[PDB]
């Protein structure tokens, strides 16, 4: 257990190493503790990750909801979990993904991406503000 | 001031069914009653970064015909852009400082809505971006549709070709679909199809449309068929087999239309168009360029003026 | 951290370091349970990383590859909870697969060939060889896939 | 089995003085006695993806005068990897089931080397890779020093041009390092100096070397001043500068060379060496050239016949 | 004479099953006892007017092999057709003046049963013309499957890729048809589909064939999986669609495969089969490739010696 931070759980499986990577969350001093292909409950196996003395930004915060759904986030602050959720669901993503529109501008320009994200059961979608093309989640992770 | 005063004209998209009806009843009045002098001390860019006959030359005819100056270039290949690597964003915020508004078309999609991030309080107008949106040809086309069939509902409308890279489709779709009980027939090559994104847009307003492999299937059902050119340029070499049109509609083909069919085209045709359709009444293309004039002057008129009294 | 029954503990490795051990090596990609701490205190060390890797052993060779991020980390080998081997990683001769010679002329970036260099110490840094070219790098410049 | 029977000539590095000596003595003993049907009943390929005159027809005719034949290309262009898109994996995979050895040159650095993991038991001879290494070029330019310097060790070898992208010094130079008491003159443009791995092997072996910005400087003291030319092809264009001769020798800079001195150059020359030099008795680049026949018959005669010559 | 001496080899079409037999025992017997001398005082011309690297240097190295000298050219740029406007009669009508056979490969179907028509006496043999014949590689394949499977009849033979412009198919489907009771799976793309006057002939013979979308139908009962590469440099610009391999094979799609099984590939392959198929006991490519050798051999000697070789 830990004293004050952030634990993201119930990563599936082979998630939790891309989250480190990509929230660059392993660049701190702060100590940090991972679990990966543990056993779980309600998921069969997942990936733990602590954080201490840090919290995630409103902008990691967002794009765990694409990356990890049905994860949870937990704020901590004396041995307590004083808050608990799933990460919200944002409608709009901008810097870090790859409109797939190879003839798109926004590869040529330096313009920040930027997506509207519609949750759409299943598959969530993602409308280039440039291109206006929509594409599903699953292939707009080709960045 | 008017609605359109000021406003970027990307894409249909954001356009209301009141902003294209404002767009037509003003196109319909400078037709009727010309205004040489309402842009007088306005000068815009034309920028046209891939080729165009029509669009280019329509709109500088329409900036002179309201009394506005024009600069800018037809081709890309001798600004800095061209030749010494610079940015579009860099080219949009210096041209930007000039002119009082500008008009685009360019090989990429997004183009236009990038511009708009750099031209800062001066308006953007799309002529064409990459096979995304062409607001304009639209305008001209709902113009046309208008005059010819009385109404821009109820419709029975037919598009025949390249609908996949076709930005004239997209854009009049969407418009189109922004008024009550059109119909829509769609006749395209299985590769080039109407893209999902517009379909489904179809679906959620409960509009009806269907796929035929042929025109002679809807002709007696149709007010407006609308043809299309297979985009080349745009097509994956993947795409090749569908380069000679697949569809190709001659004056026997009209035997059994509606007498007050119209054919359009946002042209240049290549042969989805045989010459023997030209002498018909029911050939309207050439008469939908000329409309240009007039839906281009509107556009111009009411976003550089607050307001118009005519 | 916790004790783990069987499997590899990869102890010592300096702040920083379990990170890239982890990308490099390719170590996650695997169904194992798999346990880390990082940036955990020491007093030998200040900071250390710290992996362990259940039901999975690695040879001499594999440590040795270690020895180019971790060169004084401690391999232990565990069975039936018992530390049943220590090790240290000592430089190899060679570096294959993972990493990608600098040389654009290089025949390995064209054919359906592995990556391999040479190791050798130089002036107190890594010099690598290319197997193929054998034009000779830092190891600093010579990047991962 | 002699030594060097069936074995990879890959890069001298991969060499042992013992290996170079023998060379040279069954090229003298070919020289002397030649033996016309040596290699009889070989079949060698000759595979060139870049340009060559010296070294791919004097290896070619070394292959007829011991009675071998020979298939192969001069250009890549009409093979199946110039046209099909092959690799050159694929391209040894299929050679090295034809024929008994395989020469090969290329602009890779590295393509011996990989050739050698897809050949077998089929030996092949790098006649150049790239910027990397040129292990005939050093047979026959050590077979040259030792017929006119009468030694191979304490001699002083300036090499002048490009050392950077000179497969012939990098090979020239690992070579000479084998044998005792050799001391370097480098004198070469900044841009294309001679690379570390070489400098650093001759440290390691107490091998002195120094830098020289004139070719006057060491001309009282050289015996082979080995001239090169500019590897133009291999040029990045940042080091477009240098694509001119530094350093050009005229008959007139020879006034204080030693009278044994040799001005060597593995050729193709541009101007780095004026014409005037060619009737000046140091001037012995063509009877380098030519020595390449006795080094090239020797080295095939040495890995395709098990035996010693006598 | 032997029933193949001083013919023309254009079209597996124009042999019989006695032929293809006797081509095989006779590769099979220069195997086994090479006959270096066989074809002393023969010149023959290698003619390459489309790029090679299998057919033209296995025939080559054959021809040195049985100690026949060779003329020709890789490629005709530089040939009096390429540069001064000859026509290809022409170009054999004075070739046939110089050799006692020419070996031909040409882009254009029929050249070489053209050339036939201008070369006298002089026999002709087609080392492929266009997407029609490929008899040579037929000979190769047959001595092939022969080796690995122990017979030539009562095979499941699939056959995957490009069949429409692939001559390897054509001319082996044939052959392999004048054999009783094989069994041909066809996988191709419908624009790629094996041509109808092959298919008409298994028809005619009573031959059982069928169409496969996907290799995991048959590989289970397969005894020879020949993939072939997409002729990219044959297709019309319609059938671009299928430049990439459609068809790809990797060691994971051998599971259920027959131990006897081989898969076989003209070759040059792209990406058709994944390297990783190399290394396992199915792969016979290289193997299959080496066997041309033994193959184009048999057919030179028969083609030019008058008695059977024992
Ligand atoms: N001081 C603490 C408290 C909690 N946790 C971690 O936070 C996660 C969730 O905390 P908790 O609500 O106490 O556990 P659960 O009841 O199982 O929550 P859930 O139902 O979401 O699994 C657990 O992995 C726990 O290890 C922690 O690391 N440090
Ligand atoms: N069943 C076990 C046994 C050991 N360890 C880990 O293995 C490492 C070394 O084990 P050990 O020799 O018992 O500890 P030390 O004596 O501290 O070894 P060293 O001196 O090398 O640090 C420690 O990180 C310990 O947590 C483990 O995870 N599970
Ligand atoms: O090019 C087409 O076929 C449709 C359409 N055509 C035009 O706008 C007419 P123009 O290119 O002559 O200005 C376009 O999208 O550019
Ligand atoms: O090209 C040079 O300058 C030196 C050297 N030259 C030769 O080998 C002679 P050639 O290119 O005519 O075979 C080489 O590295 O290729
Ligand atoms: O090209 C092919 O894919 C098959 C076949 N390939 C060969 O004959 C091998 P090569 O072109 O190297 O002589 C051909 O028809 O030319
Ligand atoms: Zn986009
Ligand atoms: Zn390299």
């Amino acid at each position: 257990a830990i004293k004050r931070g952030t634990v993201i759980d119930h990563i599936p499986a082979q998630i939790g190493f891309k989250l480190l990577s990509l929230f660059k969350l392993t660049e701190t001093d702060q100590r940090i503790t991972i679990g990966l292909n543990l056993p779980s409950g309600e998921m069969g196996r997942k990936d733990l990750i602590k954080i201490e003395n840090t919290f995630l930004s409103e902008d990691q915060v967002d794009q765990l909801a694409l990356y990890a759904p049905q994860a949870t986030v937990n704020r901590i602050d004396n041995y307590e979990v004083v808050g608990k959720s799933r990460p919200s669901l944002p409608e709009r993503i901008d810097n870090v993904l790859v409109c797939p529109n190879s003839n798109c501008i926004s590869h040529a320009e330096p313009v920040s991406s930027s997506f509207a994200v519609r949750k759409r059961a299943n598959d969530i979608a993602l409308k280039c503000k440039y291109c206006e093309k929509e594409f599903s989640h699953n292939v707009v992770l080709a960045n | 001031a008017n609605p359109l005063y000021q406003k970027h004209i990307i894409s249909i998209n954001d356009l209301s069914r009141d902003d294209l009806n404002l767009v037509l009843a003003t196109a319909a009045k400078l037709k009727a009653n010309p205004q040489p002098e309402l842009l007088k001390h306005k000068v815009i860019a034309s920028c046209f970064f891939e080729a165009s006959t029509r669009t280019r030359l329509s709109f500088e005819t329409s900036m002179h015909r309201l009394g506005a100056s024009v600069v800018g270039f037809s081709d890309s290949a001798n600004t800095s852009l061209g030749k010494k690597g610079e940015t579009l964003a860099d080219t949009i915020s210096v041209i930007s400082t000039y002119v009082d508004a500008i008009v685009m078309r360019h090989p990429q999609e997004g183009a236009a809505r990038l511009a708009t991030e750099f031209s800062g309080n001066v308006p953007v107008l799309n002529a064409g971006d990459g096979s995304n949106q062409h607001p304009t040809q639209t305008l001209l086309d709902l113009f046309t549709i208008q005059e010819t069939q009385g109404r821009l509902d109820n419709l029975h409308v037919a598009m025949v070709g390249d609908l996949k890279y076709g930005r004239t489709v997209h854009s009049l779709t969407q418009a189109l679909a922004k008024f009550d009980g059109n119909r829509f027939y769609f006749i395209a090559p299985d590769a080039l199809a109407m893209p999902q994104y517009i379909l489904d847009m179809l679906d959620e307003k409960g509009i009806a449309w269907s796929l035929h492999s042929s025109i002679e299937e809807v002709m007696a059902e149709v007010d407006i068929l609308y043809m299309t050119r297979v985009q080349k340029e745009r097509l994956d070499p993947s795409e090749y087999a569908n380069v000679k049109a697949q569809f190709v509609l001659r004056a026997s083909d009209l035997h059994n239309a509606k007498a007050n069919m119209k054919v359009l085209h946002p042209l240049p045709r290549v042969d989805e168009i045989a010459t023997d359709v030209d002498k018909t009444p029911h050939a309207w293309y050439f008469q939908q360029a000329g409309n240009g004039i007039f839906a281009r002057q509107a556009l111009l008129a009411l976003v550089l003026n607050r307001d118009l009294v005519l």
